[PDB]
């Protein structure tokens, strides 16, 4: 079929700025066929632009579509706070397909994460498992290295990260890393540490504890 | 004024079938076909197919060819989407949308798109069974000076979702509740954390309230400093 | 107006592709409420003439059937989509009756229908032994015989292929730019009316 | 377009006579034809629509006939007030309704004579270096500018003013 | 059932003017309204139609320059004219449209309002008593009544005569009122 | 009367281009075609090409296949022949010819010829 | 292509359809005139004294022209 590829997957811009989202068709698509949709988190998508350039009802004028052949463009002239969302392009020249999406993200001054580490609760240990939670709180940009070290052993494949959406107020993110060990393994070791590499840090931050101290 | 309102969320074992309804109103039903779009967790939108509300002709995404069945009921302006032979791979939110990309009557291509969308229906495909979470504290660190963070770990529950608030919603400032992560165990887990003044730890009481409705699990877990 | 069975004018006017004039396309409209407000609300109509009815009155009228004929021609040619016209289009492509009842709507479709270095997709009939009767359609591609000599399926002297492609460069003057045409023809037999305005 | 031609452009008849005026569409227009009457200094008034229907309130002496390409308005018994320009208007192709050039119907009165007056320039006019000497022809049938009135509706007479 | 036009006067070439129609005696919102102009030689010309659903229609001659509109709550109709050319000079009638069957016709007209496109300045007429002459004014028209309109019986008012200077001359045999310049003379 | 009228004599220099016209009146020009024939001084006829009036479809001979252009102008009833890259061989008398057409059908040969145009390249 | 040669009659290299073969007459200073078309037909107002004949490669009755197909039209020498 026809594949649409949106680049970049995340576009980071300050409020007020002009956003220029791209959609590239794997072959020539008719300009009548290309639509644009906006999706805020945990919300239905909503139609912005159809027939390449036609605005949907109620859509404000800052949104405008252009392009032809293989390269189409959604443009937001001045990004208002609500305009920060995922945008999907969509063609139906040949069948129907969507683009993988582009998140428009609030660009912000770099802010370093404040790291926290939490030992497994006594309650948890009762029932045979142990979860060590490392929290990176209020950072930007989104990229952060988190490594778990257990008595110097570099862990891998027994931890799972989870990142918030961008914050409403400070436009930052918070990430959690959760190392999961059996009660058995947890007690075979003494020192639990996560080391955080982030752009906002002058050098990486390690936070550790010693078990049962 | 136009509204598509979808049926409740489903939980389905691998192998089963799911039939999601979509109730259109506020517009001539048979003037526009219905399109269905699904969105798996952390993925883009994926088109499934189209139906004429007028003549009942369908056009399905090649991916879902022998597997999906769309129907409509004109009498009650409801659209239906039935996905059979479910794999966990098919866990997604299922949207219906009023379609202006192919005409109901003459089935030809139109200059338009998906006009209005449903609220969505979540379909969870898992071998898992309803299980309420264990809520364990994340006690504020002993080594703490003069901002402190504390939290609740909400572990081993199915299915989505859970509600977490602090002090019955009194404390919302500086709360972060993370997206759930699906564990290899097939159950879900998430953390909620809050950053409070280091000074308030001795007086002010932080008690996270967790609610998992599928399992009638209501936990009010107090998070005290350890030892 | 919250109606349950509404005529597909949207489908007719908002089609992505349009027929060549020689092979003009017709859609029948029946048994539905015809809301012509979607035509009024167009900014983009270059031509909007009605014959035998006022455009301002369409929402008041009932018909047995409406027929939506659509195609693409030159700007210069819209003139010929009218009762009692002559020209290549009126004569050999699409003829209306001298006593036509309906509307002719046209809009500049340069944006959709012209391609750089010509769009040769759109055809019209250039030769025919006679003219068309009203609402006749001729899609045959028999080599036109000019002389008394048979053509034997091939081209040559006095033996020309009956269909020509429009140019349609984006840079053509308005007169040579492509226009999309919709011809609503209202039909009134001695039967119940199936197509009524909301008024 | 569709263009209307009326014939003849001028007509004279006495009160009581039957006037018949012609209109012709440039292509066939069925009974899509209207007739308008315009007395001087007034807006058109609708007499006939649908080639032959008398508008409410129009005197029945007025009639319309014809269909297709050729059309007739007939005043069966002319009256003194029927002095007007008459216009036919096609109503087939809209919204571009088109009107005809118009036919002016004059009245044939009995021969009457002008009661001549002459007005000398005023004192204020002389005080500006203007001299306008006015000569008047009041009631008649049938470096100086002449000004003709339209046929007075009531008594079928003209007037003429000479501005010496 | 009445229609009363207003807005007519002198205007600069390239200039702009808005005509207004005041309808009474009928359900205004129910009927289509139209502007028709009338010119020397070139007869009656349809200028604009507004329907009852915000549909508006114009001939090419005027398309893009004129906008018809209506305020159904103020029983009012409007013609906003831009880029006024010389030949836009006409009497402008506001007219009600109606159909009996498929048959459409203008069933009521206003009194007309005169618009004059000209680079020429307006000048007020001199009024002198004929023991009335109204002389040297631009543009048209002038109106004459006697004693406020107490005496209209036995009154012949002569049509204007375009002079060599380019002004107008008129006689009446009084309250003279030249509106385009504002002149009220007795 | 029925005829084809060409433009007067032309004189150009080697390399340049020339634009001959052929005007028609009388017969229904649209349903016709126009062939172009050249002829040196007291020598044989050679074919240049031909156009169909209605369509504008042109075919050429070998010798000119990329240095000649026959166009037409229906709205003036005029055909044109354009030869570029002139030389010694292009100093000839050029004729246009057409079949008579009368609305529906046409005669089955070139029965209408011009008066001619002498073209000189020296 | 078809190579026409008149003698000292008109011959053709390849076979030529009769429908597309015409004879012409030229006098000094004047343009050619049509005499015979379609191998054996008289032009309008052309005297009876003239007659056309032939088919295949041989044609008998000055110039002979063949005009078969869209392209490859040629004349004889004389
Ligand atoms: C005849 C008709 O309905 N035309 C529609 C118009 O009303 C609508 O605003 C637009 C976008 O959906 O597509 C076209
Ligand atoms: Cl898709
Ligand atoms: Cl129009």
């Amino acid at each position: 079929e026809i594949v649409l590829t949106q680049s970049p997957g995340t576009l980071s811009l300050s409020p007020g700025e002009r956003a220029t989202l791209s959609c590239r068709a794997s072959q020539t698509v008719s300009s009548t066929s290309l639509a644009w949709y906006q999706q805020k988190p945990g919300q239905a998508p909503r139609l912005l632009i159809y027939g390449a350039s036609s605005r949907a009802t109620g859509i404000p004028d800052r949104f405008s579509g252009s392009g032809s052949g293989t390269d189409f463009t959604l443009t937001i002239s001045r990004l208002e706070p609500e305009d920060f969302a995922v945008y999907y392009c969509q063609q139906h020249d040949t069948s129907l397909t969507f683009g993988g999406g582009t998140k428009v993200e609030i660009k912000r001054t770099v802010a370093a994460p404040s790291v926290f580490i939490f030992p497994p609760s006594d309650e948890q240990l009762k029932s045979g498992t142990a979860s060590v939670v490392c929290l990176l709180n209020n950072f930007y940009p989104r990229e952060a290295k988190v490594q778990w070290k257990v008595d110097n052993a570099l862990q891998s494949g027994n931890s799972q990260e989870s990142v918030t959406e961008q914050d409403s107020k400070d436009s930052t993110y918070s990430l959690s890393s959760t190392l999961t060990l059996s009660k058995a393994d947890y007690e075979k070791h003494k020192v639990y540490a996560c080391e955080v590499t982030h752009q906002g840090l002058s050098s990486p931050v390690t936070k550790s504890f010693n078990r049962g101290e | 004024q136009v509204q598509l309102v979808q049926s409740g969320a489903e939980v389905k074992k691998p192998g089963a079938s799911v039939k999601v309804s979509c109730k259109a109103s506020g517009y001539p039903f048979t003037s526009y076909g219905i399109s269905w779009v699904r969105q798996a967790p952390g993925q883009g939108l994926e088109w499934m197919g189209w139906i004429s509300t007028y003549n009942g002709n369908t056009n399905y995404a090649q991916k879902f060819q022998g597997r999906v069945t769309m129907t409509t009921d004109t009498s009650t302006t409801t659209g239906y989407m039935e996905l059979r032979r479910l794999r966990s791979d098919d866990t997604a939110v299922y949207y219906c949308a009023r379609d202006y990309t192919r005409g109901a009557w003459f089935g030809e291509s139109l200059i338009g798109g998906f006009d209005n969308w449903g609220q969505g229906t979540l379909v969870t495909v898992s071998s898992a069974s309803t299980k309420g979470p264990s809520v364990f504290p994340l006690a504020p660190s002993s080594k703490s000076t003069s901002t402190a963070a504390l939290g609740c770990l909400v572990k081993d529950y199915f299915p989505e979702p859970v509600t977490v608030s602090w002090n019955s919603g009194a404390l919302t400032s500086g709360v972060h509740t993370f997206p759930a992560v699906l564990q290899s165990s097939g159950l879900y887990s998430l953390s909620s954390v809050v950053t409070v003044p280091s000074s308030s730890l001795g007086t002010q009481t932080y008690i996270c309230n967790v609610n998992h409705k599928p399992s009638n699990t209501k936990v009010d877990k107090k998070v005290e400093p350890k030892s | 107006p919250n109606i349950t069975n509404l005529c597909p004018f949207g489908e007719v006017f908002n089609a992505t592709r349009f027929a060549s004039v020689y092979a003009w396309n017709r859609k029948r409209i029946s048994n539905c409420v015809a809301d012509y407000s979607v035509l009024y609300n167009s900014a983009s109509f270059s031509t909007f003439k009605c014959y035998g009815v006022s455009p301002t009155k369409l929402n008041d009228l009932c018909f047995t059937n409406v027929y939506a004929d659509s195609f693409v021609i030159r700007g210069d040619e819209v003139r010929q989509i009218a009762p009692g016209q002559t020209g290549k289009i009126a004569d050999y492509n699409y003829k209306l009756p001298d006593d036509f009842t309906g509307c002719v709507i046209a809009w500049n479709s340069n944006n959709l229908d012209s391609k750089v270095g010509g769009n040769y997709n759109y055809l019209y009939r250039l030769f025919r032994k006679s003219n068309l009767k009203p609402f006749e359609r001729d899609i045959s591609t028999e080599i036109y015989q000019a002389g008394s000599t048979p053509c034997n399926g091939v081209e040559g002297f006095n033996c020309y292929f009956p269909l020509q492609s429009y140019g349609f460069q984006p840079t053509n003057g308005v007169g040579y730019q492509p226009y999309r045409v919709v011809v609503l023809s209202f039909e009134l037999l001695h039967a119940p009316a199936t197509v009524c305005g909301p008024k």
